[PDB]
RNA sequence: AUCCUUAUGCACGGGAAAUACGCAUAUCAGUGAGGAUUCGUCCGAGAUUGUGUUUUUGCUGGUU
RNA sequence: AAUACAGAGAUCAGCAGUUCCCCUGCAUAAGGAUGAACCGUGUU
């Protein structure tokens, strides 16, 4: 209907020999060594952008991703971990960061610092299972660190703390809102700050 | 210009892609005419704009037209069962005041320090318990195991539903097997007197009344129980004796008596099927544990349902009365077990003992003194021991290399009998 | 839905099920599958299995209730998904299958998901 | 965040084949197609039937 | 039938297109692995 260009011929450099299309064959020869190399690589550039176009586009699909706002899973999948010692900060960061990049609501508390306590998570299954195999296999309790104080670094020795998990199932609701690390002195107001959560009972003596 | 436009119009390609751009983008809405149209609302991995042309490709082959035209009784009857009702207000009424008045005579001595140190005990006991023996029993694991009132004789089920009486004390090898009727055994259970008789619950929708013939071997079938259409799950006998309820899975709980062998009182009332039914020990109330997470009480005499209870969010496998007979508590596959208390009612009801990863099978209470111990079996191959005051977890105890289906504790609470997938049976110190 | 079969059980919810086929798939293009009755039922008297699936409204059901039973002696959990025209896609084939199980290697890629789906399933085999 | 695996889609670059590739208001077909066997068992998806094109399909360039 | 005639009547070459197959990219789906010193209920 000639809506479109008729197409040239595709040529190489294997192809550049034999093609006697009307354009500076055998006259200069060096003028058609460009326009072919050059064709090639034309034809290869665009391989690349397609690729950075698609790709960059994703991206910004990504976002409305973002947007999108959970839409509740009828059940929650739950774990609950218990501890010697969390001194270590390499171990406290992680902790923070893994509940904040996989959307795992829940809790962290312990006792004063050196006490032990407990770790509670909550999400769809996918999440826990990748957060308990941290906490498990991946991270080394037992591991000694030299930490940092006001004064100045001094070392510390964990081996004798351990992490064994307690308990895992299913909940008619998660109240936790948001992962929460605190701080508790006493035995008692970590009861009361669970307590607020009607979860007194995830903590075992 | 008309036969150029023509020609490109009349093309497939063409007159696909004109339609692409009327129709909505988002996946949402994409999504939802498909689901309308009844096709498949996604497919194997594709984006969006991938989905979005399905559509079309839809729309078009069809010829169909756009989103735009796409878009309670009292049942009466059964007197003879009425007369039963009378009998177990007597009954229970009476059974009821003398609890009570047994409860409040204990509170009045107080004397707080023999009591803490008796739980104290109690812990250490449960600290040291091992295992005896195993066993064997069949190929196919083991559904139910009971004691008999005088704990001197298990009787094991297997999923096979053939049942073999073993010897407490020693468990060897056994008194005498038979291969019963039926294939997939539910429950079995002890009428509370005699030790003469048991009952016994599976696949086949029949409940078997056996005579237990003294040392013999010789079990001997009393009556078969008909009605019920699917697996029976659990059956349990009244606390007074004379009536056995069944519960099976099509939303029938049906109580029966022993001597007729009739059926009693029909009940409805749960949504799928009803996992457990359990006697509490005035004889006045039963609770049904179901497979829709609603734990519901009953109670017998006015046929009425009285307090349903929201706690489970997955099936409820056991439902375990306590002696005390204020208090039940529940299993299910969420690894929870659930305690209410009904006297609090308007703010006491339920604490939740986190109990076991993976199910819950059977809870039991401790028989004598009243009800203080808890025990259960999940799949997580332990066994756990509970505080009915403060329901701290206080041991566990891992002699099973597979799950537990089912478990049960001596009178006395010298004994722990406890069955499994494992195929052995395992008593516990 | 029809009547799900009495027969059937353990019987997979709608959020299991798709767990499930998803499994299946997955295992058709390591050719870790195995499709039909009795390719199923020559894995067992093997012992290679992991775990069956089942087809819920075969029709009839009795052709296919020995697996049950052959499973509970070689300790094999299985559960039977709602119909056979959807395991028949995730298995690669135009036609309707009614059984089958997913084997062992256990150098494989996808064992992960396998043991996860063979601990759902032994949850409803109470 | 990097990295890795499988499937599917578009695509640069490199090969092989067109006695090959399809199509059917059509028969069956994991509820077992079609084969192998050391005879103990072992593999497991297409086979019929009618048909279209197949020393070629579209498109340009030279020279007369 | 007699006659008039006119009277024996294109080749060299290129590219893409169907079909499988390997290499390399990006995407979409599921899946995995490992690393990131910090802990949200009375003067203007
Ligand atoms: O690339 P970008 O920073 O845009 O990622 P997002 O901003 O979309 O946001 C949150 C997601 O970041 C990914 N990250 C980022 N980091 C540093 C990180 C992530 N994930 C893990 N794991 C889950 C192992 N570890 C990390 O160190 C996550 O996808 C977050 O969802």
């Amino acid at each position: 209907l000639g809506l479109l260009p008729k197409p040239e011929p595709k040529v190489k450099l294997s192809n550049m020999m034999s093609v006697f299309e009307n354009d500076q064959n055998i006259t200069d020869p060096t003028a058609w060594e460009k326009v072919v190399k050059d064709q090639v690589d034309l034809r290869k550039r665009k391989h690349l952008e397609e690729n950075e176009r698609r790709h960059e586009d994703a991206i910004k699909r990504r976002k409305e991703a973002v947007n999108m706002n959970v839409e509740k899973p009828t059940v929650y999948h739950c774990k609950v971990f218990q501890f010697k010692n969390l001194q270590n900060p390499k171990i406290r960061f992680k902790l923070k960061m893994n509940s904040k990049e996989l959307s795992l609501k829940g809790l962290c508390l312990r006792i004063r610092d050196d006490g032990p306590g407990i770790i509670i998570v909550v999400g769809n299954e996918k999440s826990c299972k990748f957060y308990e195999n941290l906490v498990m296999k991946r991270i080394k309790w037992n591991e000694d660190f030299e930490l940092h104080t006001n004064t100045g670094d001094i070392k510390m020795d964990m081996h004798n703390n351990s992490i064994s998990k307690t308990w895992e199932g299913y909940l008619q609701d998660c109240k936790f809102k948001g992962w929460f690390m605190k701080v508790c002195n006493d035995q008692d107001s970590l009861l009361r700050t669970l307590g607020q959560f009607d979860s007194e009972h995830f903590y075992s003596p | 210009n008309e036969s150029t436009a023509d020609i490109l119009k009349q093309l497939p390609h063409e007159r696909l892609q004109a339609v692409l751009e009327k129709i909505p983008e988002e996946d949402l809405e994409v999504r939802r005419l498909l689901s309308i149209l009844k096709k498949p609302e996604v497919v194997e991995n594709e984006d969006v704009q991938q989905r979005r042309i399905r559509l079309a490709e839809i729309l078009m082959v069809d010829e169909i037209d756009l989103e735009n035209i796409n878009n309670d009784f009292f049942t009466p009857a059964t007197s003879e069962l009425i007369f039963a009702r009378r009998f177990l207000i007597n009954y229970s009424l009476e059974r009821s005041r003398k609890r009570l008045q047994k409860e409040m005579e204990r509170h009045q001595k107080f004397n707080t320090r023999q009591e803490l140190l008796s739980r104290r005990t109690e812990l250490q006991r449960m600290a040291n318990l091992e295992l005896a023996g195993s066993q064997l029993v069949s190929t196919k694991p083991i559904s139910a195991v009971s004691l008999s009132t005088d704990d001197m004789v298990v009787a094991t089920g297997s999923w096979a539903g053939d049942l073999q009486v073993l010897n407490s004390q020693t468990l060897q090898p056994l008194t005498q097997k038979l291969d019963s009727h039926v294939g997939k055994i539910g429950a079995i259970d002890w009428h509370p007197d005699s030790n003469n008789q048991m009952i016994s619950c599976a696949e086949d929708g029949l409940i078997k009344n056996f005579q237990y013939s003294n040392e013999e071997g010789g079990l001997r079938l009393l009556g078969d129980l008909v009605g019920h259409e699917r697996r029976i799950s659990d059956v349990k006998y009244h606390p007074s004796g004379k009536f056995i309820g069944s519960a099976s899975h099509d939303m029938t709980w049906r109580l029966w008596d022993a001597s007729t062998h009739q059926e009693l009182l029909l009940q409805e009332g749960h949504d799928k099927g009803v996992f457990s039914l359990s006697f509490q020990c005035d004889g006045s109330l039963v609770c049904s544990g179901g497979m829709d997470s609603l734990s519901m009480l009953w109670d017998i005499r006015s046929g009425s349902k009285v307090m349903t209870l929201a706690g489970h969010s997955k099936p409820i496998y056991t439902v375990a009365w306590s002696p005390n007979g204020y208090q039940v508590a529940t299993g299910g596959g969420d690894g929870i077990i659930n305690v209410w208390d009904i006297r609090k009612r308007d703010e006491g009801q339920l604490n939740q003992i986190l109990a076991h990863r993976n199910i819950v099978t059977q809870v039991r209470f401790s028989k004598e003194d009243g009800g203080k111990k808890l025990v259960s079996c999940g799949y997580d191959n332990l066994i756990n021991v509970y505080s009915s005051d403060t329901w701290l977890k206080m041991g566990s105890l891992a002699g099973h290399t597979d799950k537990i289906i089912s478990l049960d504790i001596s009178n006395n609470s010298h004994f722990l009998v406890s069955g499994g997938w494992d195929r052995s049976i395992k008593l516990w110190n | 839905m029809s009547a799900p079969n009495p027969k059937a059980f353990p019987l997979a919810d709608a959020a299991l099920t798709q767990q499930i086929l998803d499994v299946v798939q997955q295992a058709a293009n390591l050719r870790q599958l195995k499709k039909g009755a009795n390719e199923a039922t020559k894995t067992l008297n093997r012992g290679i299995s992991e775990f069956i699936i089942m087809a819920a409204d075969c029709e009839p059901i009795e052709i296919l209730l020995h697996l049950p039973l052959l499973c509970e002696d070689k300790n094999v959990p299985y559960v039977f998904v709602p119909s056979r025209v959807a395991l028949g896609r995730a298995c690669g084939v135009s036609r309707p299958v009614i059984a089958a199980s997913i084997t062992t290697n256990d150098a494989s890629a996808i064992k992960t998901q396998i043991y996860a789906v063979k601990d759902k399933i032994e949850t409803l085999l109470i």
